[PDB]
């Protein structure tokens, strides 16, 4: 009755729980408690789901299912209500607090009023009945919110121009997105909602301090908690509107900091030039003032001391008081060093670290001044230093501080920076400061350039933070166009902020030239500030940006950082480069950075540690092997140094934690004395460097570690708590867990290493070959951390290369300038907004796919310390601390150093995932997951039988090792074999169950079950490991198995094992028993659906059946025409409940071709678990057949987008819908691929990450004996038409096979790209003879040879280019015929002018050349008077050509590829023959403005006429008509399938259905279903539409043409008309 | 064709000049601690892989030019470069001066392998 | 009126500036026109059927690029700008580019400093001709420096 209690508890909770209401400005009663509502619903939903597992669920099934429906309906309603209420709050604020918007946008204002009325009406109902069930039962409440959400979104998108007007009134709004700005404007009274947006408008203001009323802004605060209290508080009541008090807050921030600086300077002067400093007073002064002012005060005091000392040294020979300046710095630095040797508050400790870094530089500068004997303040070695002059007598507090370097003078901006980590002030950084400040004085931009990881971006920000400026970083890409850059400049100019444009050379060259105009006009405006004649009490300086007059603040600056060494980057035009002063930052001063950082962190041996760690990184870059995922640069060094301080702090906390439970001897000073500082550094190195190492580099690095750090050992923490959770998660996921050298131990170490990287890096890559356990490593870790820490883990897995880069990050509208989020931007923005508590969960964004610089370099500012996603609309999204950016990849051969250096690396090797582990996983799943318990009992018994062979060094392991030594049509990977092997064994378990269904009396016993499984396992091993190899390789694996196996095998002397199947009785049975010598019905001779059983067909069909029945994706590979489509469709006939849809890939095929097929055959439905895509027809599995899956273009980074898209749908079971950024799950959809071998021209190798899911079967050309069996059967059937010709069946087949084999050898793809001969020609050969024999009552044997010779010429000679080739074909036709047909009259059978026609009679009989010439002249006379009055001269080749065209127009799907020189009559003859056969001629009427949608409309016109009106049409189209590659992607589908999946959409499809229903009615067919109508429409297009393609002979063009339109060369008959002879 | 015969002689001749053997350094507990062994082990390891790849590619070209194995996409790309005298990008594994042609690379690559052989011979016979 | 070419707005601005200038004698300079080879062909056809003011001049700035149409090259007069042939030519170009009043300011020693700068600029630029020996790399020491 425990289940009954849960139902009672669920019933009682929802009979009383009321929507918690709050009054909102006396207008309505909003709903709070969204977290309480959502968690409560989720908790009951889980409990209802969990109680289904209980066996006692049957009695309460209906009641539980009723509650599942109700709880799901509650989720679907209030997940929309929350977004509707949120949007209404800030839209209501805007449409009430700004009367100007009513006039500006009257339509939107009235539309919002109507929606605001329906919202308030629904609010009042909720107030009356706040019970959730009563609200849930409100009529149409679900649809009301759905309409409210959509309608409110339209109003939101219509306020864009209003938002652009408000951005001027507070220019920091230019750096805020439209939606966030509406929240800011609309919530101007609800100040608590404004807090999350301050980090976007300010450098270091994360929140504001408010009184209890929230009416006065008392001050500002940073993200670390540091507070600035305003001297004069800002009252919001006296300045209500949002943009004025925000301006007053920005001013008080600057005024308060300047006033606070003056007070700080007064106190710090006492510390300066003082013999002894009391630490308590000095620490008190540090704590009292902000971090930025504390360092600023120290710099001011030091500068004035040096100025004072140099002034006294005017006489030259006077004593130097500079030593006292050095003395004061030494004393102060000793106190700072002593303070960081002990525990400090986190804010004070960082302040102390900043002061140590500042004073180390002052110590170095003062030492340099003393060593150089400088005695004058005007000496350049002092002027070149950055100096700080403070005038307390200055009236304006904002101008009391002057920062001067050389001749450059700057005011301090007094932007609140919070606590920004400072750089070590190195000689490179000193040179950077000097160069950039020279550019600033010259009103020029700064252009630091160099390789990645040299400090270019950090130095620009450091200089800006030194000057108190708001520095904005932008990660530039090709989407930063002229309009986007200008708008960013407008914001920068009015705010007075610095723009640091990183990767600035990733802009297009045309955009760089255009931007140079905007940069120049700003710089001219900046020089207007510098003019002494200009007075501040005048018209403000203004430059023209985007055709508008924009005020320019003197504090703004432009900086660009670039790597000029990166190939593929844009070269800056010279006119742009003259606007920037460039500095090379190539060799950072690593040893100085390491020494100062370790000294500021409290390491006593910092000099010793720095002298070891920096050379150690240099040694690693050279001593260790070279890998693409190896980085030992400054980022890697910085990571270790920062981690060293963290490790030192935890040990000190750990040491005293031991002291708490062991005495009371806390003696912190002595605690730092006995502290293994070298061991701390080694731990940071190993926690950060070791996971990236390959196996053979691991001992090398530890030898290097012992070389540089003798006697120091690395010992990982034994993480019992995490390992216990990992072991449990592995058990629930059927995974193998090990410890140390056990099975799975290497993989568990990688999981633990991955966890360590997650705690040090916000961006990390898991790199390793396909099938290394990378995915399971982070999927298991995510679940384990949920159990260990209690924090829910959420993973968003993205295939970045399965979609366009526009769909990944988003697009800026070219005209409306509206921003649409991409997939990654939408996910990250959803987490930042945290509407449903995403900030309290562990959020992992996994980019599972290929890494190329084009898309991942948009994440440079995300993966570095900026933690910002910068968008071309000026918006900057901060990465929250709970988010990890992860990249699961198989290689990094296209990633640049910029990306590799910014991410933690965990390397997976194929040895990490052992084959024993994979075998355990398959067996564990087989013993627990039922395939349909009677079915599980079969699997469990079968698992016991398979177990001996799946051990290490077993049969399967030895077979796998031998298979890798063989040659395969595709690259061989371990998981492709095992994936195929496990699918086949699952089918064997289904076979035993199906046998038990056939034998309900006697189910299979273990003796028979054992006898079946062992042989099937051997059978499955051969096909899984050699099915993608040729017969000789399939054989050789057979003997090797025969040697090593103990399973009984067929005892035939010379018959390969691959020639045997396994009967359900556990006996080997030859495949030849299922290959009968059939006799084919005479009307089905060589018909497309007829398959003559051969040894290969029955084996391939059985193998295809197994994979298809398991819904396993598969690829058939073989030469064109080898029978791949025939075998697949033959196997599908024995597999009902499966519909096949043929897709024809080209070089230009994108995932969008798959999406159109989904739109036509499948529906998207909203389910409680997400969007599911399933076939429209119920109970059917829909098979996507891709015929040329390896043709799609491979980009320059080795990626095919559609292949990545298919890999996503197979491995993840779905894809992302780019319109709404929503994951779609596939249901009842499987994929089958066909392709030619990757070595063929135009073919690319398939990705190994796609092949692990897709078993490959190799279908070769039938051999000479197989061809004799196939077409000997056809010839016997077709020669039953003439009983007197039955005897000649065998010689006719032999002649066919001999000439076909000779032609296939004689002409190959090496000579011409279209010289492909396959059994397709044999099928056409038999069909052609059969069509010429049906209306014939009798025929002599010489008449048979003439038809045989005629069809050979049409099939083999018509495609030949050269006269020698045509001469050879003509001669060998005679040779072959007489060899197999002696005693025949050669002349009457082989007269060289072989012409056949049905023009002079009812039948297709031979025609005399002169008789044909007279008839064509007679018909040409009529043709001139009716269609085209262009006289033609009739020569012999024309008569042959018109007969060839006439043949194709009389065949279904008769398509022509006419190749020849222009003006040879290809079009005219086609029209003339089309007029003779009753075919209407359609030609597209191209012009200079003819575009793709013009071609689509033209395609619709032809398809309607031929598909609906039953009109025979010759669609004649030239190569010149192809104005775009998209034209042929449509024709490639049309030629092969007679249909274009996406051509008819919307109203066009509806009109087509009306016309098809009318058209089918005139034919007498009873069709009403749209699917039935579309199939009939396709069948009409197949029989009526004829496409004639005309093109000139171009060797390069013809070869390239095959990839663009493979249907042109396998669905069209090619006739090489060439030039006139 | 004329190119097919001329390229056959060149590839066969290159297989004569380029050495055929390169034995990896035997890793030892006390050899890993030797910095010279650590650098020299890298040289042979990357050198042996490049040596096998070039020899295999050249052997396939000879067999192609004898009409015994069919021309694949990789072979078509490699054969086109060899006819034009451009150094194949697959062969390019160590930094070289810009504008270096394939005939100079083969002679340069042959000398580097000889030195690599002597270094491994000393390590094999005599120790690190 | 000076216009950069790459932007779509730049094309519209160029046409309006040219149309206004051909009726008033105004000067128009279009920079980096090699970035728009297709638009350059249309500009050549536009200039052919036009009889502007006698003082009108159109300046096109481009890099030496094979993408520049032949028809435009034939219609215009080409001036090649490159490093001066030698030290003498380099220094004469420098002294012509700097206004005389700039050198001849109140400190008489300013003239010798400019000469030293001109000599230094000539020597540094001429060493670039010796690609490897003069400097390890082909630095872009130029007018901005
Ligand atoms: N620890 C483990 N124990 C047992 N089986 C495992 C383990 N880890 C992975 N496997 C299995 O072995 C295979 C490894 O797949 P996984 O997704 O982990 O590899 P991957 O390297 O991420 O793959 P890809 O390169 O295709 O992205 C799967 O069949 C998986 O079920
Ligand atoms: N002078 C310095 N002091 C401290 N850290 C530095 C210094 N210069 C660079 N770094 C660090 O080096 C890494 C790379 O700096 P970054 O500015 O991103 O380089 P770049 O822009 O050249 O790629 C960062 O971790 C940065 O903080
Ligand atoms: N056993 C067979 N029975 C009937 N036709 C066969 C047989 N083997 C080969 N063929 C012929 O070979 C050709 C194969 O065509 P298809 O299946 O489209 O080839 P692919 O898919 O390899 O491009 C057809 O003409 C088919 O009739
Ligand atoms: N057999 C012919 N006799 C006379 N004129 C011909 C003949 N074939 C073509 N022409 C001429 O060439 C023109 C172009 O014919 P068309 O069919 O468009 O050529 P193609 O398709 O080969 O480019 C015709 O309009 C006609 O003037
Ligand atoms: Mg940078
Ligand atoms: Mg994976």
């Amino acid at each position: 009755m425990a289940l009954e209690e849960f139902l009672k508890q669920i019933r009682e909770v929802w009979n009383t729980y009321e929507l918690d209401l709050v009054n909102y400005q006396n207008k309505c009663r909003l709903i709070r408690g969204w977290d309480d509502l959502f968690n409560k619903v989720k908790e009951h939903i889980n409990s209802v789901s969990a109680m289904k597992l209980s066996p006692y669920y049957k009695v309460f099934e209906e009641d539980a299912l009723s509650w599942e429906d109700k709880l799901n309906r509650i989720m679907a309603l209030f997940d929309v209500w929350i977004d509707v209420q949120r949007r209404w709050v800030y839209l209501e604020g805007i449409f009430t607090g700004s009367a100007d918007i009513k006039h500006l946008l009257p339509v939107e204002t009235q539309r919002f009023q109507s929606i605001s009325t329906e919202f308030l009406a629904l609010m009042k109902k909720v107030s009356k009945s706040p019970l959730v069930m009563d609200v849930l039962n409100i009529q149409g409440v679900q649809r009301s919110l759905e309409r409210l959400a959509d309608l409110l979104g339209k109003i939101q998108k219509a306020l864009g121009e209003y938002l652009e007007r408000e951005r001027s009134s507070f220019p920091r709004f230019y750096f805020v997105g439209d939606e966030d700005l509406l929240e800011i404007i609309g919530n101007s009274k609800n100040v608590a909602k404004l807090q999350k947006h301050f980090k976007k408008m300010f450098a270091g203001v994360s929140s504001i301090i408010l009184n209890e009323d929230n009416s006065v802004v008392l001050g500002i605060s940073s993200r670390e908690g540091e507070e600035v209290m305003f001297k004069t508080p800002v009252s919001i009541t006296e300045h209500p509107k949002i943009n004025e008090w925000l301006t007053l807050v920005e001013k008080e921030m600057r005024v308060t900091l300047a006033k606070l600086l003056a007070e700080s300077v007064t106190e710090v002067e006492i510390f300066g030039k003082a013999t002894s400093i009391d630490p308590n007073t000095y620490i008190t002064w540090i704590d009292k003032y902000q971090a930025q002012l504390v360092v600023l005060s120290a710099q001011i005091a030091w500068s004035e001391n040096v100025e004072t000392a140099l002034s006294s040294m005017g006489g030259g020979g006077d004593a130097a008081p500079l030593h006292s300046v050095l003395s004061n710095v030494e004393v102060t630095l000793n106190v700072l060093a002593d303070s960081v040797l002990m525990e400090q508050p986190p804010l004070r400790r960082r302040k102390l670290e900043h002061l140590i870094t500042e004073l180390v530089h002052q110590r170095d500068v003062t030492r340099s001044l003393i060593k150089s004997k400088i005695d004058n303040a005007k000496s350049f070695e002092w002027l070149s230093q950055m100096r700080f002059y403070f005038d307390p007598k200055q009236t304006d507090v904002l101008q009391q501080l002057s920062i001067q370097m050389a001749n450059a003078k700057f005011n301090y901006g007094f932007e609140y920076l919070g606590v920004q980590d400072k750089l070590v002030q190195t000689p490179l950084t000193d040179r950077c400061y000097l160069t950039m400040t020279q550019a600033l004085e010259a009103r020029l931009g700064g252009s630091p350039f160099g390789p990645a990881g040299t400090g270019k971006t950090e130095s620009v920000k450091a200089l800006g933070h030194q000057l108190g400026r708001f520095v904005l970083v932008f990660n530039c890409d090709e989407t930063f166009d002229f309009q986007a850059m200008g708008r960013i400049f407008v914001g920068l100019c009015q705010v007075g902020a610095w723009g640091c444009f990183d990767e600035f050379n990733r802009l297009e060259e045309r955009m760089l030239s255009a931007v140079s105009q905007q940069v120049q006009c700003i710089q001219e405006a900046l020089r207007e500030h510098s003019n002494p004649n200009y007075d501040k009490t005048s018209a403000p300086i203004t430059c023209e940006l985007l055709n508008k007059q924009v005020k320019v603040s003197p504090d703004m600056a432009i900086f660009i950082t670039m790597n000029p060494g990166y190939a593929g980057r844009s070269n800056l035009p010279d006119n742009l480069k003259k606007l920037f002063r460039s500095l090379a930052m190539t060799k950072p001063d690593r040893q100085l950075i390491a020494q100062v950082m370790l000294y500021s962190q409290g390491f006593r041996t910092a000099e010793v540690l720095a002298n070891k760690i920096v050379p150690f990184f240099k040694l690693c870059d050279e001593q260790l092997s070279s890998q693409s995922h190896y980085d030992f640069g400054l980022r890697a060094l910085k990571s270790v140094l920062v981690s060293a301080g963290n490790v030192k702090r935890e040990r000190i906390q750990k040491i005293k934690r031991e002291k708490e439970e062991r005495g009371e001897a806390v003696d912190e000073g002595e605690i730092a004395e006995n502290l293994p500082e070298q061991e701390i550094l080694i731990q940071s190195v190993c926690e950060t460097m070791v996971p990236k190492l390959v196996a053979e580099d691991i001992p090398l690095l530890f030898s290097l570690l012992s070389d540089v750090f003798p006697g120091v050992q690395y010992h990982r923490g034994e993480m019992t708590a995490l390992r216990e959770e990992l072991k449990k998660v592995c058990q629930e996921m059927y995974l193998t867990y090990g410890d140390g050298e056990e099975v799975g131990g290497m993989w568990v170490e990688k999981v633990l290493q991955l966890y360590q990287i997650t705690q040090i890096n916000h961006g990390l890559m898991m790199v390793g070959p396909s099938g290394s356990g990378k995915s399971m490593a982070w999927r298991v870790l995510l679940k384990a951390l949920e159990r260990l820490e209690g924090v829910e883990g959420v993973a968003h897995i993205i295939d970045p290369k399965a979609i366009s880069k526009d769909h990944l990050y988003g697009t800026l509208d070219p005209n409306t300038r509206e921003w649409t989020d991409g997939l990654f931007t939408h996910v990250l923005r959803k987490i930042i907004d945290s509407v449903r508590g995403e900030l309290q969960k562990r959020q992992w964004i996994v980019f599972d796919g290929d890494v190329d610089p084009e898309w991942v370099e948009n994440l440079n500012s995300v993966l570095d310390d900026n933690k910002l996603l910068t968008l071309p609309n000026g918006e900057r999204l901060s990465l929250p601390p709970n988010v990890r950016i992860m990249f699961e990849v198989q290689d990094l051969k296209y990633a640049t150093l910029a990306t590799v250096s910014r991410c933690g690396m965990v390397w997976f090797s194929e040895d990490v995932l052992s084959t024993d582990m994979i075998f355990n996983n398959f067996l564990a799943r087989l013993r627990s997951i039922p395939l349909d318990s009677p079915m599980l009992q079969i699997q469990r018994d079968a698992a016991t039988i398979m177990q001996p062979y799946f051990t290490s060094n077993g049969l399967v392991t030895k077979a796998l090792e031998h298979a890798f030594q063989l040659e395969h049509i595709m690259d061989l990977t371990r998981l492709r074999c095992l994936g195929s092997l496990f699918s086949m064994l699952h089918q064997a378990c289904r076979n035993v169950a199906q046998y038990n269904a056939n034998h309900p009396d006697f189910p299979m016993q273990i003796e028979q079950l054992e006898r079946y499984i062992q042989r099937y396992l051997v059978y499955a091993i051969l096909w899984s490991l050699s099915g993608d190899s040729r017969l000789k390789m399939r054989a050789e694996l057979g003997e090797y198995i025969r040697r090593i196996t103990t399973v009984p095998l067929p005892t035939a002397p010379n018959i390969p094992i691959i020639d045997y199947e396994v009967s359900i009785s556990g006996e080997w049975s030859p495949w030849q028993a299922k290959v009968p010598q059939i006799e084919v019905e005479t009307h089905k001779v060589a018909a497309p659906d007829v398959v003559v059983p051969t040894l290969d067909t029955v084996r391939h069909e059985a193998l295809l059946y197994t994979w298809l029945a398991e819904h396993k994706p598969l690829v058939l590979c073989g030469p064109p025409g080898s029978g791949k489509t025939m075998t697949l469709f033959s196997a599908l006939r024995a597999l009902p409940d499966m519909e096949v849809v043929g897709l024809n890939f080209s070089s230009a095929t994108t995932p969008e071709l798959l999406l159109k097929t989904f739109d036509h055959y499948c529906e998207y439905r909203r389910t409680p678990n997400g969007v599911v895509l399933a076939p429209v027809q119920l109970g059917k599995w829909l098979v996507l057949f891709c015929d040329e899956i390896n043709l799609p273009d491979m980009d320059k980074y080795g990626t095919q987008r559609v292949i990545s898209f298919i890999r996503q749908m197979v491995e993840h079971g779905g894809f992302y819908r780019t319109s709404d950024q929503t994951w779609v799950k596939l249901e009842r959809i499987q994929f089958v691929g066909a392709c030619n071998p990757p070595t063929d021209p135009g073919r690319k190798p398939l990705s190994h990450r796609f092949l692990r899911h897709v078993p490959v079967v190799y279908v070769d050309y039938p051999g000479p004996a197989s061809l004799t069996q196939i077409y000997g059967t056809f010839n016997r059937a077709m020669l039953r038409l003439i009983p007197s010709l039955r005897t000649y069946a065998e010689p006719l087949t032999a002649a066919m096979v001999e000439f076909y084999t000779m032609s296939q050898e004689r002409f190959t793809q090496d000579t011409q790209p279209h010289y492909i001969y396959s059994p397709r020609e044999m099928t056409r050969w038999v069909r052609g003879i059969f069509e010429a024999l049906r209306p014939l009552e009798t025929l002599p044997v010489e008449g048979l040879i003439r038809i045989w010779a005629h069809e050979a010429l049409r099939l083999f000679q018509d495609r030949l280019v050269e006269d020698e080739e045509r001469r050879w074909t003509d001669e060998n036709i005679d040779t072959v015929a007489l060899k197999h047909f002696p005693n025949i009259d050669r002349e009457k059978a082989m007269s060289r002018p072989i012409l056949y026609s049905n023009w002079l009679s009812k039948d297709y009989i031979p025609v005399d050349q002169e008789e044909l010439r007279d008839y064509v002249k007679a018909r040409l006379k009529v043709f001139y008077e009716e269609e085209l009055d262009v006289p033609l001269v009739l020569f012999n080749e024309v008569l042959d050509h018109v007969l060839r065209i006439d043949r194709i127009f009389r065949q279904p799907q008769g398509h022509l590829l006419l190749i020849g020189v222009s003006g040879a009559g290809k079009t005219t003859l086609s029209r003339f023959v089309a007029w003779m056969n009753g075919l209407s001629v359609y030609q597209i009427k191209v012009h200079r403005k003819y575009t793709g949608e013009d071609f689509d409309e033209d395609l619709r016109t032809v398809l309607r006429r031929s598909g609906c009106k039953n009109e025979k049409i010759a669609f004649i189209m030239d190569e010149s008509n192809v104005l775009d590659s998209g034209f042929l992607e449509r024709m490639n589908t049309l030629l092969a399938n007679g249909e274009v999946p996406g051509l008819f959409e919307g109203d066009e499809y509806a009109t087509l259905m009306t016309q098809c229903k009318e058209g089918a009615q005139k034919e007498g067919l009873m069709l009403d279903s749209h699917e039935e109508l579309y199939k009939w429409f396709t069948s009409q297009v197949i029989r009526n539409l004829h496409v004639v393609f005309t093109m000139n002979p171009s060797s390069e063009g013809l070869k390239d043409r095959a990839a663009t339109s493979p249907a042109l060369f396998n669905r069209c008959v090619l006739n090489w008309f060439g030039d006139w002879s | 064709p004329a190119w097919m015969r001329t390229l056959h002689t060149t590839a066969s001749n290159w297989l004569h000049l380029i050495p055929q053997t390169l034995s990896h350094l035997k890793r030892t507990v006390e050899n890993i601690k030797d910095p010279l062994f650590r650098f020299f082990e890298r040289e042979v390891k990357m050198g042996a892989k490049l040596l096998q790849d070039v020899r295999q590619d050249l052997a396939d070209v000879v067999q192609v030019c004898e009409g015994k194995k069919k021309q694949t996409n990789y072979l078509r790309t490699l054969i086109n470069e060899l006819v034009k005298g451009i150094l194949p990008r697959s062969w390019s594994h160590y930094t070289v001066p810009a504008g270096m042609t394939v005939i100079q690379w083969v002679s340069d690559f042959s000398e580097r392998i000889k030195q690599l052989q002597n270094i491994s011979l000393a390590a094999a016979s005599g120790g690190a | 009126t000076s216009i950069a070419i790459g932007s779509a707005e730049g094309f519209n601005q160029a046409d309006k500036a040219i149309n206004t200038a051909v009726k008033s004698g105004r000067w128009v300079m279009l920079k980096n026109v090699h970035l728009a080879p297709g638009w350059l062909m249309q500009l050549e056809k536009k200039l052919h059927s036009l009889q502007p003011h006698a003082c009108f001049r159109l300046f096109l700035t481009m890099e030496i690029n094979p993408k520049v149409p032949v028809n435009l090259l034939r219609a215009g007069r080409i001036f090649v700008f490159e490093p001066p042939p030698g030290v003498k030519a380099n220094m004469l170009r420098t002294f012509s580019s700097i206004p005389v009043s700039r050198i001849c300011k109140s400190p008489n020693e300013r003239a010798r400093l400019y000469f030293l700068l001109a000599w230094f600029h000539a020597i540094i630029q001429e060493r670039l001709r010796y690609a490897p020996l003069g400097w390890s790399k082909k630095y872009e020491f130029g007018e901005s420096d």
